[PDB]
């Protein structure tokens, strides 16, 4: 009754028989653009069922020695499928999102995951270590991608800001012996009602192990971390050539 | 018109915002009410689950048994009004007459409020936040003398000319806002309203603003929010000669009708520099305090 | 931008070549905001 | 209306009224190019000539739809057509049409 | 429907085939001064039908080399008919105007004239050239009559102030592969009831070709440009002698 | 009232001064699949203003030695915009379409086109032209693309058949004393509700000079054809990945 | 539900289909109404633009001064049924003793209509023709006499077994269709449904059926529909043994109850092949007859 | 050549939306353009000169 849940949209259909339950964004759901909100005229196009679908990146692995994954939104779908290219053949771009992860072991297999949304996940630097460089990052720390990226000082995020108050945002836990997903619905939050895909990224989508990964030699040593995510109620406005960035 | 029945029952172009949550009024602290004890089954408070990702419901009337505690205690100055309303320094502009910082009498401010640390973290708090302003500015010589000088304080919107002397052909504020004022007189204060093109501030800005290619040359642009450069304070001695007096302006900004959405983890790390989280790697610090063991205090 | 669709067509006796003269404007739903100073003219100093 | 000095190469005074009219020519039919310019009012460009671009001087920021108006001024017998494109932000400069 | 037009006031009358249409000017007609703005208190006269008739001035040619003419208004009518007897023997003044202009060519041939009413268009000076020099405008160039004045930087429009903002004023084009009459109806603007016509004059007339003539050798070569204008609504007050300036 | 006509749709517009009117086909305006007429489950993708609107495909130059072209459909905008990618991105298409045609010439130019829409247009081969060999076309013959496809022999249009019955199918001619631009609406045609965009072309479009042209020497001798045309009432469905053929 | 002005104002979804044109009865020719003389401006019938790719609505009314014809000449003779109910030659198989063609004593067709001139043109007057079917067999000797022989004319639909011999496995015909007759009798005529995975049969393909790159060796499915592979006819004489009469059998199908989209150019040259629209490049023919001059005859 | 400005909105030249515009156009008065002090005028009081 709470264990099981089946999520439906588009042409995709995931399962799951041991989870918590699904997290809905700051009580929001997500949903389309009033015209009050609305300051751009040109009619966007709304394609239902061809960009609100399922998609699954990559796969992380969950060793001993992890210290977490960062992805960005909505960087992860900018080369793929039709949303990726609506996304890049138009400028503006609205949408929320399904995140849903993924993680199986045993019942002799002991650990957890922090899985957290973290809205406008600037990433900062070391700045030289000394503090005296006014280092920067580039650009495949900033916009990764569906490869995501590790994470240096995850007790800072790589921001200067813990770990430890980031259960303030959206999360999840995954504790294997009790759940093997987390489900997190995510509305469109940003000061404007659209924006570019390419260039801002609207929120980051942390996976930390705060507890370490254990088992006996024996067991099956390959925990893997899938990152499974849908857009909802996606927009699209102002046509031109497509660019990648 | 709308003829086929996936069109028909469609939810596509539904703009109400669907909340489960709705705000009640809080303005005392909630009552204790009594407790006394329980010996069943099945009913168990005190047992959660923690990877929902929610808080506990769980009270002090299901834990202990409690009395009646009818609170009075007022929720009026968690208020992001109450929290923010409060004066605090948010610019420093030297005068000098001889050195290198401003040796010509004019002084150019670029507006930003990310230059000391005790306002900074307040507002870091959360991602955005919308609020009117007042500003005040103390003047005073680096000994704190108030000395007999006039200044004029001008507001340079983004777009309008910058100053680039004393004499100078902007300062006639013809347009641009302006503040006469004698360090005789109290400080200069003025309020200002919510000016950026987008329904909020943002401190902070996870993207570029500019299209192309990014490399290490344009990687300065990563993180900066054109709709939060608000422009550029200034301020010179008026007068056509060289003034007598060091001079130092000492901004004061106060919110006001404040709101703010999405919190975040505050700053535990040393902030270095201006709109950049980044920290020190090698002397990364801990949150809080540390012990000798576990088991001890 | 603009580009040619088909062609500038003209017969024998008229001229090879004309000129469009462009004319911008605003539309009805069009504000500003936020006054200020010009910055796109400037003056030399000592006026009269 | 006012006139958007689309062709602002010359600067010489011997050619400043060449400054708001640009030429229409016979081509090879391959789709060519003809003239392009920002749409940005503020922006130093073909926009200063205008009301619109120097009232906006005084304003710091605006919203709403323009409005470009180009009229013919060729010989009656002339024919022509001709592809004007709004490329949103983002789109580079088009190589082609 | 729009393309034709008579203009009858008088004992004249104008016929046009290739017509745009009427511009009137600010949205005002021209009108009689009302008992409230009058402050004079002798009688007027008010002549109807020989005054307020159509004048013929003289005949611009379009080059290839032209840069531009203007006419200040009423000079050009100071020592003409019947109104520029009214002029001379009264102080004050009061008209409107209905200027017609025009220019005639084929259909092989291309061009374009702006057609504007500047009020009070004042003359400037090239100040030497440097600047330096503080020179003004003789009287043959302030006040030029019915033979008008040939524009020197029409850019400036000889006053510092840009030909591509003149159509914030009254205007009209003459494309000549469109229309070739450029009718513009002028109410009475001063901040004065009256003035006089000699000293003060309240607007002029610019003709500037935007876009240059052109032709292939064969064709008629003089493309006339022609002047004819109405007074409207006249009103003169104030007897006396004759002076002529 | 009837030589005028502008087209908007989507974010696209055309004007015309010199039209003839509007041909719609077989006496049927476009329209979306109904649910008797379906037999596939999905929920089809009906993206409005994305992919329905004005696309440029390229210039022919109409020559004296001309012999006529052809473009088939859909494979005109099988790689353009954002309908060349959801029909790649999907299995099933439907949708039909405004041509429209445009060659601009003077008054003193002289010549016709028969612009026509030939749906099933299968392309034959001279069969060695002793009759004997069973030759078959390339594929960049039947499907040619955007650049279309110089006709060998238009008397029989390549396949067999006379070009003078071909007013039988939907047309419009340009005369070009009379008309620069040829307006047609087709509606999907197929004993299918939906079909591959890849695998099957519905239509062709013909475009023949059965005049030819002719001008003196010293007239425009680059007399383009250009063709531009909008998909209306567009429908995809059966999402897999990308592929072009 | 929808809620956004641009999605309630849509007309997305119409399925409708929204005609222009309504067909009205005509069981008869149009009759001839009087006309006297015209001699007005503006109102000139005569006058037409074939521009607009329509016809003339020009009557004779208007161009001729005419009388009452009430005409009774009946438009019955031109439906599409008159026209196509008629049975005509679609296949000829041959059944010899010696030889190359069948030597064995079957013999497989693949079912195509479009071997034979003259029914051929009749239908690919039209691209999409849908109908049900009335087939005969008039089996003879090649001097057409009639011997007494049995046979036995099994329909293999797609996917079903063809018999590879006379003593095969597949003529048991347990569940394909199959007609025994003598050729004493008269001829077999059974009549067959409209049986098309689509909602018509289509005479031009322009398109490939199958995916995937298209070089010179699969240039053969260039135009192949599938919809139209209707199956397989198959004929044996029914023995264990070798029969010793030489068989012809003769295919001639009637259409019944027929619908017909499209109407194309009529084929002016000569046909070559089956299901290929090919012709003959340097005998190219006129669609008709030629002249010495244009002003003679 | 008619002297007048076009009369196109964007509703003819594209397919739009429903936009319900609340921007003020309280700022481009002439009040608030003209009511802000600038300088006119400077005088000058030497001792010497
Ligand atoms: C005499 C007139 C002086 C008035 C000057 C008032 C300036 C108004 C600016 C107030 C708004 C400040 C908001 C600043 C935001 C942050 O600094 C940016 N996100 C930069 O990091
Ligand atoms: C004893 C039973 C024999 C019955 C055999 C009847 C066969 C039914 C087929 C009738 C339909 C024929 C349609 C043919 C279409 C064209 O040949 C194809 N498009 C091939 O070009």
């Amino acid at each position: 009754s709470d264990r099981v849940a089946q999520l439906t949209i588009g042409n995709s259909t995931i399962t799951t028989q041991e989870a918590a339950n699904i997290i809905v964004g700051y009580g929001e759901w997500p949903s389309y653009c009033s015209d009050d909100d609305a300051t751009a005229v040109d009619k966007p196009t709304r394609p239902d069922v061809s960009v609100n679908r399922f998609y699954t990146l990559d796969t992380k692995l969950w060793e001993k020695s992890s210290k977490g994954w960062y992805w960005k939104f909505p960087d992860v779908l900018t080369e793929t499928g039709v949303f990726g290219q609506n996304a890049q053949f138009h400028y503006l771009y609205r949408s929320g999102f399904c995140i849903h992860v993924q993680c199986n072991a045993s019942k002799f297999h002991q650990g957890a995951l922090l899985v957290a949304i973290l809205p406008e996940y600037v990433i900062g630097t070391v700045a030289g270590g000394t503090g005296t460089e006014d280092s920067h990052p580039p650009y495949k720390q900033t916009q990764p991608g569906a490869d995501g990226f590790e994470l240096q000082h995850p007790y800072v995020l790589d921001a200067g800001i813990p770990i430890s108050q980031l259960t303030v945002c959206h999360h999840q836990r995954i504790n294997l012996r009790t759940n093997n997903c987390a489900t997190i619905i995510v509305p469109y939050m940003n000061t404007l009602p659209f924006d570019s895909a390419l260039n801002h990224c609207n929120f980051g989508l942390l996976v930390v192990p705060i507890s370490p990964l254990d088992f006996d030699q024996g067991a099956t040593p390959v925990i893997p971390i899938t990152i499974t995510l849908a857009p909802m109620c996606s927009e699209f406005a102002g046509l031109r050539q497509a660019v990648t960035q | 018109g709308d003829r086929v029945a996936d069109v028909i029952e469609s939810s596509i172009g539904d703009s109400v915002s669907r909340a489960l949550t709705q705000a009640l009024p809080a303005p005392t602290g909630q009552n204790t009410q009594v407790s006394s004890h329980r010996l069943d089954t099945g009913e168990v408070p005190a047992l959660q689950a923690a990877e929902i990702g929610a808080s506990s419901n769980t009270s002090d009337e299901s834990m202990i048994e409690t009395r009646c505690v009818l609170n009075s205690h007022s929720t009026a100055e968690t208020t992001l009004d109450s929290f923010f309303s409060r004066a605090g320094l948010v610019g420093e502009i030297d005068l000098p007459l001889e050195g290198t910082t401003n040796p010509n009498g004019y002084a150019n401010w670029d507006i930003d409020i990310t230059g000391y640390a005790q306002m900074r973290r307040k507002v870091e708090l959360f991602t955005y936040m919308r609020f009117d302003a007042e500003f005040t500015f103390v003047a005073c010589t680096p000994t704190g003398q108030v000395v007999p000088q006039l200044l004029q304080y001008m507001f340079v919107p983004p777009g309008a000319p910058k100053p680039e002397s004393r004499e100078s052909l902007a300062w006639q504020t013809a347009t641009n806002p302006s503040v006469f004022v004698k360090l005789t007189d109290p400080p200069a204060q003025v309020s200002v309203p919510f000016m950026s093109p987008a329904s909020a501030y943002q401190w902070f800005y996870d993207g570029y603003p500019t299209f192309g290619e990014h490399k290490q040359e344009k990687d300065l642009e990563y993180g900066a929010c054109p709709n939060n450069m608000m422009g550029t304070f200034s301020v010179r001695t008026v007068g056509s000669s060289k003034s007598k007096y060091p001079l130092v302006v000492r901004i004061y900004m106060r919110m006001k009708h404040v709101r703010a959405w999405i919190p975040r983890p505050m700053r535990n790390q040393n902030y270095l520099f201006k709109a950049n989280p980044n920290y020190a790697g090698n002397s990364i610090k801990p949150t809080g305090t540390s012990r000798s063991a576990i088991t001890t205090l | 931008s603009i580009w040619y669709q088909t062609n500038y067509v003209v017969p024998i006796g008229a001229p090879n070549t004309a000129y469009i003269i462009a004319l911008a404007a605003a539309q009805k739903n069009f504000t500003m905001k936020l006054c200020k100073d010009t910055s796109h003219i400037l003056q030399t100093a000592s006026i009269q | 209306e006012t006139i958007l000095e689309v062709n602002n190469v010359p600067t010489n005074a011997t050619s400043l009224m060449e400054r708001l009219r640009f030429p229409v020519s016979a081509q090879a039919g391959k789709g060519e190019l003809c003239a392009v310019f920002r749409a940005d009012p503020g922006r130093d460009g073909p926009w200063q000539s205008t009301m619109l671009g120097q009232l906006c001087g005084y304003y710091t920021q605006w919203s709403g739809s323009l409005e470009v108006t180009f009229m013919f001024t060729g010989s009656f017998m002339a024919t022509g057509k001709m592809l004007i494109a709004y490329t949103p932000p983002g789109g580079p400069l088009p190589k082609d049409r």
